[PDB]
């Protein structure tokens, strides 16, 4: 039983609220910021590269490396959902699967254990 | 069942005044 | 608790019964001239039990050969009373949601 | 469903309007010996009906003539006189037609009151909650 | 394809607004073959679409400000 | 008042002995 | 699945149909005295289906005309106009809530 | 398009007004034997039309005189009498004029209600969505 | 009773034979 | 231009034997002209 | 470009014209009993065009009773009623233009 | 150029009645 | 209605149409 | 127009 | 000017002209307030960064 | 095709952010 249109709008408007959490946790934004933060401390300059420029380059980097997963989400979940091929829950599951594959690829067993 | 008849002046009469046709008066009981 | 059955009380069912009662009175007035029609009355307590029937009205005066037991003086008064009480039931049931929405939204 | 009420009152007004026209044709033909169809006019009376078995509309199931004998008049020199000089006239009764005129008008007007009153109930329901 | 998705949504909002303004201009000019219901339906669709566009933009801008202000 | 069965009709005889 | 057709339902089409019915009823009331005019009627089920997935009928008289050929029962026409007006308003309340429900979901308030 | 209704009901308002003024000219000239145009007055009547082919306006296409023969009166000493002694008067019938007065006035008022009710449906349409 | 064929005009003749 | 026409009111609603409507006007009742 | 002539459309001029049309109908109703007064109308299509890029006589349906006045009072009421309805719609359209314009410049 | 006259009953009658002063009847023509 | 650019004339009610 | 229509102008 | 002319009773000023004009200035003044606010926020953000 | 006045303002106000 597919959800009503009002609930579906309310459901994906909540995703925008949790969007910053996804970037800092489920994406590559965490590693890139840390490496450049340690790199800045390695050189003598304290805050010359600046936080905003570091985040700006990190956002471009995390966008380019997550394009295959974003493309897979669109071509597996967004397009069938817009074309009425699958329901809301199936579209939600189809969007989550490529995301889970990316996190599992770049994780450690002991951490999973 | 269906109940029917002539309304108004003719029905609001004593049966002796045979204004109402005989078969129409039969309908005033019950029908199906 | 905290369910629509308890929040709305019995006001959710009364509106329906007042509509059924109005329909029956409308039938009685329309069928006042057709001979052989017996006036139908609705028992309020029956639909109360159905929430938690379609009886006959005994005439106060004899017929005149039609067999029709509809008193148009009674029907008009019973239709006026039902319509007034129907509006009150809408006011009661309508304010149930207005208070319910104010509790949830806090404004 | 108060929309069903409009059907019952609407059907009632149609039934009462049929009876009024039948009364009109009786008054206009209370003295008519001839006719288009070669048969003397007989007083007509629409037959109301109820399909009782909630809302029971009143339906007109046909016009039925009165079975009272045609009032014979001794008019021997009339061209249509029979072997004994009697011409036959419709059996329309003036007093009973006036009562039908009064009854049909009053029954018509009281169904307008029910329809108007039922209309207010539906509009009041639209205001529920909102 | 994400660039196409964003532009297509904006083009849908822009198309609805053009239809809303088109009917309002025709109705206000006095055209006989225009019903007020269509005008009200068209402008309500435009209002909902533009409200969605503003709220989505606000969410993305709020997300952007949270990330940029993060102390690295 | 109300009842569970239809009321009977009215009798208007020209001679009560024959009903 | 989020689309105006799915969110507005059939109420986006019913309002236009009941407006058409009001025009058909009104022209019957206005043309009540015109001889030779046959009362026209609009089928709601057919018109709604035609609007949903992209020619008014004739109303049979209950009594013969009095010699003018006009078959408009002005007693009946008033009753249908009143019913259509109430149902037109009810459809407006249904359709109006569809947009308001979408707006409060989008704005979160 | 409820504004089309204003074109239909409003047209009937003018159409029923013409038939009322036509009735007044017939009532006032029912006993007039002379005329300013040298032709005896005849009962005039309006002609209604419906260009049926949505909304069908009613338009008066012209006033037409009645086909009844003029009512002749034996007035041998009147200045306008003929050789046989007859003068001619308009063929205006009182009973049909009264029916026209009743029918036209009621038809005029029943279009006000439709024009007034159609006004309310437009105002609520503006209120939709808010 | 919405039909598809316009109703025929009623006839009020003096004689039903010449109709 | 397929219109219907006639004198409204009392004149037309009499039976045709009255012969009050002009024949030219009375024949525009079937949709002619 | 962003300008009021492109943002408001014709609704800025339509409101004003219908106010003039109200006066024209109003002066017809008042002069209904004045003999020799000819009812005057206003051509909405022509007046709107003049306002955007910048008093005809109405023909009587029936001859006047003799005074010389060609004001049909029932027509004036019908025209005034329609003009008042469309004037409210014009205000609704024009007013919503500013409110949607304010929402864009404010973002909420 | 005022248009003037007696409003109502006197004006809405044929001129043969001649119940209006001739000076007032001229004003309705459109000259004063 | 049918707006014209010239004022309509006044109706003439003559007792005799010859004297017009 | 109507064949029996009356004129509004003097004969 | 239109507000003062209408308020003092001038008969050549219509209310629609006043309302269109006063709403016209209200949108313009709101726009220049928002633009000024955004520019100041940009200045504050740029100046409050470590160099 | 061309963006509406309301959308043009929204885009311009976005770039100020």
């Amino acid at each position: 039983e597919d959800y009503s249109v009002t609930l579906q709008i309310l459901a994906l408007m909540t995703m925008l609220g949790f969007l910053p959490a996804m970037v800092i946790l489920m994406t590559s934004f965490t590693r890139i910021v840390v490496v450049m933060s340690i790199l800045r401390q390695a050189m003598g300059l304290q805050q010359t590269p600046s936080n905003q420029v570091i985040i700006g380059i990190a956002l471009f980097l995390t966008f380019f490396v997550m394009s295959p997963v974003l493309n897979e989400i669109n071509d597996k979940a967004v397009q069938p959902y817009l074309n009425e091929q699958v329901t809301a829950r199936e579209a939600f599951d189809a969007a989550q699967a490529p995301m889970k594959a990316f996190m599992l690829k770049q994780t450690r067993i002991k951490d999973l254990e | 069942n269906m109940v029917a008849g002539i309304p108004g002046a003719l029905s609001n009469q004593p049966p002796a005044d045979a204004s109402i046709p005989q078969d129409v008066a039969q309908m005033k009981d019950g029908s199906v | 608790a905290i369910s629509f059955d308890n929040a709305l009380g019995i006001h959710q069912h009364t509106v329906g019964v007042r509509e059924r009662n109005a329909e029956v009175i409308s039938t009685n007035i329309a069928q006042a001239n057709t001979p052989g029609y017996k006036a139908r009355g609705l028992d309020f307590a029956k639909e109360l039990q159905a929430a938690t029937d379609k009886l006959y009205r005994l005439p106060t005066q004899p017929d005149t050969g039609d067999g029709n037991t509809v008193d148009l003086d009674l029907e008009r008064n019973l239709f006026m009373q039902n319509q007034i009480r129907h509006q009150a039931s809408l006011d009661f049931l309508g304010s149930k949601f207005k208070n319910l929405t104010k509790a949830i939204k806090g404004e | 469903s108060l929309f069903n009420v409009f059907n019952v009152t609407g059907s009632a007004m149609s039934a009462e309007s049929v009876r009024l026209n039948t009364t009109s044709s009786n008054l206009a033909n209370a003295d008519s010996v001839s006719s288009s169809a070669k048969d003397t006019y007989k007083a007509r009376h629409a037959v109301f009906g109820a399909e009782l078995s909630d809302t029971v509309p009143v339906k007109v199931m046909g016009i039925v003539e009165s079975d009272k004998p045609l009032s014979a008049e001794y008019n021997p020199d009339h061209p249509l006189a029979n072997e004994e000089g009697y011409i036959y006239k419709p059996n329309v009764n003036v007093m009973e037609e006036m009562a039908n005129m009064i009854s049909a008008s009053r029954a018509y007007q009281t169904n307008v009151q029910v329809a108007d009153s039922s209309k207010q109930m539906l509009l009041r329901t639209l205001q529920m909650g909102q | 394809d994400f660039n196409d998705l964003l532009t297509k949504a904006i083009n849908n909002v822009n198309t609805l607004q053009k239809a809303s303004g088109d009917l309002q201009t025709r109705f206000d000019r006095g055209d006989a073959d225009v019903s007020l219901s269509d005008v009200m339906i068209a402008r309500n669709k435009s209002s909902v679409a533009f409200d969605a566009t503003v709220q989505i933009r606000n969410k993305l801008v709020e997300a952007y400000k949270d990330l940029m202000n993060m102390p690295v």
